[PDB]
């Protein structure tokens, strides 16, 4: 355990950063997906019709 | 000093209004609260086809008898239909006032629809619809109405789908005639050299007994429409010019800030660029109809949008004063001519229920300042979803995200 700590004194600090990163990505990914699907709904509902005269 | 518009009401319910002036060429006219908004997609061209046929043949005046009479006194006979109102009007001399009223009585009741005549008109209407497509701005405004009022009776058109026009039965027509021609929904309007008491007498004799009772109490009713922000982009690259209309939801007839919105239109690149305030009942479309070569529609859209936001954010007193002066010269009056004054009465009695005098219009114009203009413009233009209708080479016409987003200035 000690040698491990030695080879990575930041092990603990990092994992806290990773927990905050997972919480922030779990908040931000569906919201950015919702913004993309808003701005892409317009087209995804576009109905094309061919009306040769 | 403008003479007041005097309104009376007959038992039937039809309102025989009038107005009087030194002029001697009166325009008598019947307005009916019946348009394509009251049609239920099975009779989508009934008002138009009755309009085309109403003049051609009445029971008392068989065949083209009416059009002869009208020729004998040298009078002019006109009719038009919108999405909400139908009008049958005659411009004549003053001394021919009785017979004209009698003629109008036949046109609204006792009319005869000759199945033969029905057929002849079918041709006329179908062919024109077949050539109506030629008029682009009409195509663009019909597209704007369709995409803005999707799923409602306000999307359809006065003309109606070709199908309904092909399939029409003397009986169907009879229904529309017997259903939407009720006496309480009718105004007999007169403008010019007419006496109100003589017109009120004539009204009863020839226009009494106008139907008022619906069948089996199938009393019509109406639906408040939805303004569905949406676009329609009829792309046809062979046309030389492109017509684009962008609108938002209007307030309606009875909402006074219309006046303020009119001033905003009076404040407002791509060839023609007219602003418009189509205002049906309980809804309307404020907006613009700009034609333009395919390479400038984009810029135009931006310019248009820019102007609007300027009116939502940075309206000054000088342009407001200019818009008020421009509006105060759109006042309709005897100098506008009878037909125009005639028409107003009919529309004023159908929509407001009364004739708004020009002094009240001037008061509502002079109470408009810059602060309430930018407040009302922010209420109706800022961050609103528009309806877009394009026809022609409209590839460089921006799609819906660029238009809508352009409606909000990141700097306010
Ligand atoms: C768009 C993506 C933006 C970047 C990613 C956003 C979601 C993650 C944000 C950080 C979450 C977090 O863990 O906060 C605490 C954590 C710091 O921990 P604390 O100081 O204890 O709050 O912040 C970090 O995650 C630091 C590393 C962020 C690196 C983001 C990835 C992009 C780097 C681009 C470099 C150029």
């Amino acid at each position: 355990t000690f040698l491990r700590w030695a080879s990575e004194p930041e092990h603990d600090h990092r994992k806290r950063m990773g927990l905050k990163m997972l919480l922030m990505m779990g908040l931000l990914l569906p919201l950015t997906y919702a913004m993309k699907r808003h701005k892409w709904s317009v087209l995804k509902s576009r109905k094309l019709a061919y009306r040769p005269p | 000093s403008v003479p007041e518009t005097q309104v009376s009401i007959l038992d039937n319910g039809l309102r025989v209004a009038s107005e009087q002036s030194s002029h001697a060429t009166c325009t008598v006219g019947v307005w009916i609260d019946a348009g394509s908004r009251y049609e239920t997609e099975k009779n989508n061209g009934a008002g138009y086809f009755l309009e085309h046929l109403a003049f051609k043949g009445t029971k008392n005046r068989p065949g083209n008898a009416l059009e002869k009479e009208v020729e004998s006194i040298g009078a002019h006979l006109n009719a038009y239909s919108t999405r909400e109102h139908t009008a049958y009007l005659i411009k004549a001399l003053s001394k021919d006032l009785p017979k004209v009223v009698e003629l109008l009585a036949d046109i609204v009741q006792n009319s005869s629809l000759e199945d033969s005549q029905i057929e002849k008109e079918r041709d006329v209407i179908l062919r024109e619809m077949q050539e109506n497509d030629a008029s682009m701005q009409n195509v663009v405004f019909d597209y704007l109405h369709a995409t803005a009022f999707q799923g409602t009776p306000l999307a359809q058109a006065v003309e109606g789908p070709s199908e309904n026009v092909r399939r029409l039965s003397r009986t169907d027509l009879t229904d529309y005639l017997n259903r939407h021609y009720k006496a309480p929904r009718m105004v007999l309007a007169a403008a010019g050299g007419v006496e109100h008491q003589q017109l009120l007498d004539l009204a009863q004799k020839h226009l009494s007994s106008v139907s008022r009772v619906y069948e089996e109490d199938a009393v019509p009713g109406l639906t408040p429409c939805r303004f569905t922000g949406s676009e329609i982009r009829h792309r046809d690259d062979a046309l030389p010019l492109a017509h684009v209309a962008i609108a938002v939801e209007g307030p309606g007839w009875a909402n006074p800030d219309n006046v303020t919105l009119q001033v905003a239109n009076a404040i407002i690149l791509c060839q023609s660029f007219q602003t418009f305030n189509i205002s049906y009942s309980d809804t309307g479309l404020l907006g613009a109809h700009f034609v333009c070569d395919a390479m400038s529609i984009d810029d135009m859209v931006f310019f248009l949008q820019g102007q609007w936001m300027r009116l939502c954010t940075s309206a000054t007193e000088s342009e407001v004063t200019r818009g008020k002066n421009i509006l105060r010269n759109a006042l309709v009056s005897h100098l506008d001519g009878t037909t125009p004054v005639c028409e107003d009465i009919g529309r004023s009695l159908l929509t407001y229920g009364r004739r708004i005098p020009l002094a009240e219009w001037e008061s509502r114009i002079q109470e408009v300042d810059a602060q309430m203009l930018r407040d009302i413009c922010s209420k109706y233009f800022y961050d609103q979803c528009p309806a877009v209708a394009g026809y022609g080479p409209i590839e460089q016409l921006p799609d819906y995200n660029r238009i809508r987003s352009g409606m909000f200035w990141l700097r306010f």
